[PDB]
DNA sequence: CGTTAGGCATTAAGCTGAACGCACAAAGGAACAAAATAAACAATACCACCGAAACAAAGAATTAGAATAGTATAACGCTAACAAACATAAATTAG
DNA sequence: CTAATTTATGTTTGTTAGCGTTATACTATTCTAATTCTTTGTTTCGGTGGTATTGTTTATTTTGTTCCTTTGTGCGTTCAGCTTAATGCCTAACG
């Protein structure tokens, strides 16, 4: 009906067995259970520097859309250069 | 052990029969402070009270260059 | 009588599967919902290409990757092998992260 | 007749486009002709040693393209291009496989 | 009709020819080697830049990018990218 | 009729009169503050510089400078800066 | 009568000297006379807010002159300098004087 | 006789030591074993005196960084000593090795 | 008891004491006994490392002596800038 | 898109006098440092345990994929008009 | 303590916002397909506490060992003003 709309605990939606793989990926052989938590925050403060990041990238330009590009920028002021999108 | 030593300066007889005279009459005395002191009274002396000590080190340096004509300096490693 | 597996036998196995494999393991409809629920506080209607999304994607799996290989070796420091949520902190304080 | 300049170093990166990279790139007011043709000779031999271990990487794989979980393998397997490639992720590229000795049963 | 991207596509397929025939390559494989180039051809410009700034030089030559070769570059990489590009201009002085 | 450093060791000294009458400063802080000053000079002009470079700006104004100081400065300081900033720009027009 | 460009923004630090080091600094071609007004503000902000703890550091301490130890005192007590100086280490300076909790007795 | 415990003049000297701000390498030993590093890179190198004042403050600053990053480890292991596990561990986690 | 002389090693020169003083200033409360002989090789790779980027900035520049500014570029590229040696 | 033939104006190699920087003479305890030692407390080896994490099967619930339509938006081109570099005369200031 | 370095005025010019248009990927909807997240019941094993041995660090004293701060002199290194060839940038043409 209305296109506006505001969201809310999206935090729950990276899930427990999708973290497990994360973790298993980079070799660990037992997760504790306090583990999700904290990981889920590590993951929303970085999320939170890349994506303002992005957002101020976007803005100095006069748009209104967030392209791959600023996102690769955020990254490279970070010191974590990705490779693969131009 | 062969190594030939530099010369004295003005300075360095000056402070050290300065620094003979301050250790016999001062006890309990640390070098450094005593070496400070004697720096600061020799830049206190007026240039009229040092041609005896310069003179001398001239006569040292012309004594060493007698001495030694075919002498150059090599820093080594 | 079925056969089960022990503690730590499967999970080597997945763990070579998960290095062999070069997938992404988490969904891309929470990943975009995450970021459009984080970017909402920044600037209210953005929109969000798809591609910049799997960039934002690629870099989240590498740096958790890479946080949590810091953090195996801060537990086998320790000598632990069940690592904790001090490890991530730890692992983080040297990094010079915070 | 006239002959490329990227042939005239006997390479394959066009010295032009680096020419004129380094010129709009705004690194100085004027760029020596020699710049170009170092930097597209080490520009030339960098791919190089990247395309190398990757081909040998993929064929070592007995596969016949290169993805990147080849290139990734190429990097990470090496030493001095760990060194040049340290902080730098690769998309779609996976991690090193190698597991710690300890986690390993004996 | 389009405007074209400007790339170094060609040019990664042309060496890649010449160093492996057989295989072939991917086009996000062809994308991450662009962004490759792109981006060692920033560290190596942005070091003779601020080593053209540092001895005051208003001009950047091979020597500056000979030296910043040397500075980025570690182990045998830097004496063989060295040797590759002392060759390149005596290649193209020669001629 | 030696040539002359040029550093910003006045203005250190006419800010800290400025906020601080009675306290003095080193000589050796002073080159400290001389080079944070230069330190942070380069930072903000980088990052206005690779920003008119990835818009394809060939002209930075007061919107890069001010993008910048909203990358770099964490926290309050960055509109702390940015009202310091304005306030300094709207002085400067309305003169 | 002409007033100074410095203090036409009501400044310290020279608009002409940042106008310059923007110019010959190869930043761009072209630079907005905004930009330096804008950079001396930004600049002299933060070495106002270093010189104001570095005071409150130095007449906390009884003394009467900043010494790089207050500086380094100054940057390493607060939260949003320490994250613009974090990897920036400082001449003569000292750390910051902590001690861990479990080294320390009962 | 009264010594003190062990730890206690550590203590002291850990309080001491950080309210110091003196310079903790003597300068002619650096002064040798920076002209002993740099020759097998050129020869004839000599060096002022405030580069090498330079290098022993960035070494200095570099092995306190060092040093409490591997008491970090250390205390995180339950330990109070150092062993070089901990140096090894803290140069990896940094990205150093 | 007598005094021991040993030719070159310069890593050497960087005493024991003047590793505990070190360690001292980081907040340690023990130092295992083999921890100076690890320091002193950390401390000569990082001098190697910075040292040969200084060498490389005075050989482009031709001059035969290491001045400070190229110390302190030598170390802005590793990360650790030094603030008071001029810019 | 990429290369090539002639000016010209800027720029690095060449050169020399001059100014900088560093080592070193004596001193002579001070301050440091190596070495030997008592022992005291920290690292560590081992053992129990218990609750916490892994494993499994089922279903649920979620994402994937696809066709599609609207649709905000972004990326193309003209155009003015505006803002910044540049040539040339004060001034204050400052090392 | 007076050269030099910032500031102001008018001119050119080249950059950029405004405008129009349109394409184009973005967002939403509704279906099936599949796949995977969460619940619940085993089960087994690693973090943690507690105690004992040991091994090695610390704090100290003795005895070498060096250092440190002072000015003048010698020598090697760098640097700045002036000469001068090298060279790269601009334009016009070509492919």
């Amino acid at each position: 009906k209305r296109h506006r709309k505001v969201l809310r605990d999206n935090i729950q939606g990276i899930t427990k067995p999708a973290i497990r793989r994360l973790a298993r990926r980079g070799g660990v052989k037992r997760i504790s259970g306090l583990i999700y938590e904290e990981t889920r925050g590590v993951l929303k403060v970085f999320l939170e520097n890349v994506i303002r990041d992005a957002v101020t990238y976007t803005e100095h330009a006069k748009r209104k859309t967030v392209t791959a590009m600023d996102v690769v920028y955020a990254l490279k002021r970070q010191g974590r250069t990705l490779y693969g999108f131009g | 052990s062969g190594h030939i030593k530099r010369p004295m300066n003005a300075f360095m007889v000056w402070s050290k029969i300065e620094r003979r005279k301050i250790m016999e009459q001062s006890p309990d005395m640390h070098n450094a402070e005593i070496s400070k002191r004697l720096g600061k009274r020799w830049k206190m002396l007026k240039d009229s009270e040092k041609i005896p000590f310069i003179r001398e080190a001239e006569r040292l340096r012309l004594k060493h260059m007698a001495d030694y004509p075919d002498y150059k300096y090599r820093p080594r490693k | 009588k079925p056969h089960r597996y022990r503690p730590g036998t499967v999970a080597l196995r997945e763990i070579r599967r998960y290095q062999k494999s070069t997938e992404l393991l988490i969904r891309k409809l929470p990943f975009q919902r995450l970021v459009r629920e984080i970017a909402q506080d920044f600037k209210t209607d953005l929109r969000f290409q798809s591609s910049a999304v799997m960039a934002l994607q690629e870099a989240s799996e590498a740096y958790l990757v890479g946080l949590f290989e810091d953090t195996n070796l801060a537990a086998i420091h320790a000598k632990r092998v069940t690592i904790m949520p001090k490890d991530i902190q730890l692992a983080r304080r040297i990094r010079g992260e915070r | 007749k006239a002959k490329t300049r990227s042939s005239r170093a006997g390479l394959q990166f066009p010295v032009g486009r680096v020419h004129r990279l380094l010129r709009k790139g705004n690194y100085s007011e004027r760029v020596g002709a020699g710049a170009p043709v170092y930097l597209a000779a080490v520009l030339e031999y960098l791919t190089a040693e990247i395309l190398e271990l990757a081909g040998n990487a993929a064929r070592d794989n007995k596969k016949t393209r290169i993805i990147p979980r080849h290139l990734q393998l190429a990097i990470r397997n090496d030493e001095e291009l760990n060194k040049l490639l340290g902080r730098v992720t690769i998309a779609q590229g996976g991690v090193l496989p190698n597991i710690q000795a300890v986690l390993l049963p004996k | 009709k389009r405007s074209r991207k400007e790339s170094y596509s060609v040019y990664v397929y042309k060496v890649l020819k010449q160093v492996h025939p057989d295989t072939g390559i991917s086009s996000k494989a062809m994308g991450i080697m662009n962004s490759f180039v792109n981006d060692i051809f920033e560290r190596i410009a942005g070091e003779a830049s601020r080593l053209a700034h540092y001895n005051k030089r208003s001009t950047i030559t091979s020597r500056e990018i000979q030296t910043a070769v040397r500075l980025l570059l570690p182990g045998e990489l830097a004496k063989h990218a060295v040797s590759e590009g002392t060759k390149a201009v005596t290649k193209y002085t020669s001629a």
